[PDB]
RNA sequence: UAGCUAGUAGGUGGGGUAACGGCUCACCUAGGCGACGAUCCCUAGCUGGUCUGAGAGGAUGACCAGCCACACUGGAACUGA
RNA sequence: GUAAAGCGCACGCAGGCGGUUUGUUAAGUCAGAUGUGAAAUCCCCGGGCUCAACCUGGGAACUGCAUCUGAUACUGGCAAGCUUGAGUCUCGUAGAGGGGGGUAGAAUUCCAGGUGUAGCGGUGAAAUGCGUAGAGAUCUGGAGGAAUACCGGUGGCGAAGGCGGCCCCCUGGACGAAGACUGACGCUCAGGUGCGAAAGCGUGGGGAGCAAACAGGAUUAGAUACCCUGGUAGUCCACGCCGUAAACGAUGUCGACUUGGAGGUUGUGCCCUUGAGGCGUGGCUUCCGGAGCUAACGCGUUAAGUCGACCGCCUGGGGAGUAC
RNA sequence: CUUACCACUUUGUGAUUCAUGACUGGGGUGAAGUCGUAACAAGGUAACCGUAGGGGAACCUGCGGUUGGAUCA
RNA sequence: UCGGGCUCAUAACCCGA
RNA sequence: AUGUUU
RNA sequence: GGGAGAAGGCACGCUGAUAUGUAGGUGAGGUCCCUCGCGGAUGGAGCUGAAAUCAGUCGAAGAUACCAGCUGGCUGCAACU
């Protein structure tokens, strides 16, 4: 996974206040992160069908969680996802 | 539970009664306690404590007579995805009107009594009995 | 039977009907319908009601009454409320 | 669960379902009013035929549809939240979880050389087969492929299939500890997508051992077998395909509850820790069994008990999971 | 008289449905026919599921799996 | 082929000619 | 191996 | 990929209008701009010029001549050029 020393950065930078680790923009940051990490690794072997499930796992929560915006604060969605250029 | 409320109250209950048991508990709600005055005003219960200005608990204090216990034959009804309504002239009577079957009508919920005594109906609930 | 549909879906103006409307025409947009099941295939006149049944439900629509359609077959208009 | 019947397993769109508090709305719903639901059947009471059949008065009824005004408990909508659901952060915990790359020792086969000689091998016996062109055994050197003894276990991990030497790299999930943060963001899921034992299929590699096919030998009345001697595909690898299994707990998933007993395994708090241990509390796991459930066998807090949400499926046997 | 629309009707080419068809796959019945004995007991090689190959037939054999398997393994 | 045996009885198997 | 008789 | 120009059909001349010749094509002045001219932008004079739709019309016939696949169905063989 991302390491330690990661994680506490990117909340320090999405994290709706300062230090905050279970907002949207904190959440997602978090995710999109390792799917895009991890895409590069998948790009070798791709025969591990067990790790690319978690991969699944955690990306159709991405699309899951980015719904929550919409559905309730919809200001911030945009703005969240222009950050990471997700959706496209 | 994880899904209906209301069901497993109900539930707790005759799971007690059914196996001797002090008296089941499960958290407070205002439809819980609507549910529960027509219990202990409608003799069922000896009555209910709270606790949790935030975090209440419901404690339905079962009863039991003879050898066998009081509220011996309960059930819900109006469960979700399949909620059932009648009008007065369909109103229930639960096993022949020894029963009871608590209804929310339009002015609170009450007894199956107080519906035909008011003159209304209401969202039926269980068939204590 | 999983796709279906150009007067097809809508918009303008002409024309038309007792009257609204692609009803029809010209032009314009490229719609409209579909799994809440279109299109296609088989069947059937519809209802009050009738039979059965504890009820819910199932089966049915003869004679009575309301509605619809048909009149040797296919097609058309004339008169006239 | 076994009588017919749980998709082999996951993810998830639509769809269905929705912890908790307040305010608001009043759509679902409830109340009353009104039009309207033809008449006649029907039914209640009551008349006319001498009765009855039949005829007939009134009323009820016609679940219905809509409209008007009210009710606001629950349901739904909107606004505002809250935290126990679920999720992120920190620190650790165990494991055959996965993919890739190296490497190790034991053993068989083969090849080579020495020693040594008339048997080896196999079976119920035999025979085929291998031996004097010197096998077998015994020792020395080499090649190669596949598998990882002991550990090892009712042990562990994984959605399932399934996953074992050792090491490294990349990487998924689970679990416990304190709090911190999120604030219902959840459950299930036709269709759709992905994974799929073994055999099998395509291309190219690989090939020690085992072995469909096949060939001998034997058994037998026959023996297209069981047994022996050999042995090709395959079993191995890389990529692509097929998607089946008694894909089995023959038991869909999630959540809530309902006596207990012994053991397994894996976190964590604590007790002269003052012991191995003594007392707690969690995750997963075996055996037993209580009420209950069950046609019975049996299941029994990891239910087949008592409840709820969603989905899949069953509806006599053969014909047939066949035909088109 | 002319044009437009359109009926009977003509032509081509498909779809569909019904009937029939030499011969033929598998299936079902029926006369104590012929060949075996595969299965139910440890059925005398434990059986069954997938799958693959083979054989007069039941079936045999290979690979994996299940117990819906007998004995003191 | 036949005659005898083996079995509850067949075949097979065993014996004899 | 079978007996409606390998 | 094909089979396929499968098959089988409809329309084709000319005149007028839309439009005095249309869409399109080509692009001269005049204006503007800047290395500053074999410049560009803009301008649209002229030139050229398909095709469609209407309406009307001559013959027996408008792809009128030359030119220019016959088409389909069953089967052997050999992949195919
Ligand atoms: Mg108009
Ligand atoms: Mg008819
Ligand atoms: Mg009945
Ligand atoms: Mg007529
Ligand atoms: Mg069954
Ligand atoms: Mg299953
Ligand atoms: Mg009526
Ligand atoms: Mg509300
Ligand atoms: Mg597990
Ligand atoms: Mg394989
Ligand atoms: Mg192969
Ligand atoms: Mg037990
Ligand atoms: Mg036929
Ligand atoms: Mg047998
Ligand atoms: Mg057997
Ligand atoms: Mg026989
Ligand atoms: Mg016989
Ligand atoms: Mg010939
Ligand atoms: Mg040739």
């Amino acid at each position: 996974s991302l390491s330690t020393e990661a994680t506490a950065k990117i909340v320090s930078e999405f994290g709706r206040d300062a230090n905050d680790t279970g907002s949207t923009e904190v959440q997602v940051a978090l995710l999109t992160a390792q799917i895009n990490h991890l895409q590069g690794h998948f790009a070798e072997h791709k025969k591990d069908h067990h790790s690319r499930r978690g991969l699944l796992r955690m990306v159709s929560q991405r699309r899951k969680l980015l719904d929550y915006l919409k559905r309730k604060d919809v200001a911030r969605y945009t703005r969240l996802i222009e950050r990471l250029g997700l959706r496209r | 539970s994880m899904q209906d409320p209301i069901a497993d109250m109900l539930t707790r209950i005759r799971n007690g009664q059914a196996a001797n048991k002090a008296a089941v508990t499960m958290p407070s709600s205002k439809l819980k306690v609507a549910i529960a005055n027509v219990l202990k005003e409608e003799g069922f219960i000896e009555d209910f404590k709270v606790e949790g200005d935030t975090k209440p608990e419901l404690e339905l204090t079962l009863k039991y007579f003879q050898g066998k216990a009081v509220v011996e034959s309960i059930q819900r009804v109006s469960r979700p995805g399949l909620r059932i309504y009648k009008r007065k002239d369909e109103l229930p009577k639960v096993m022949a009107g020894l029963g009871i079957a608590v209804v929310s009508t339009s002015k609170g919920v009450m007894t199956d009594r107080a519906a035909r005594q008011a003159g209304l109906g209401g969202e039926i609930i269980c068939y204590v009995a």
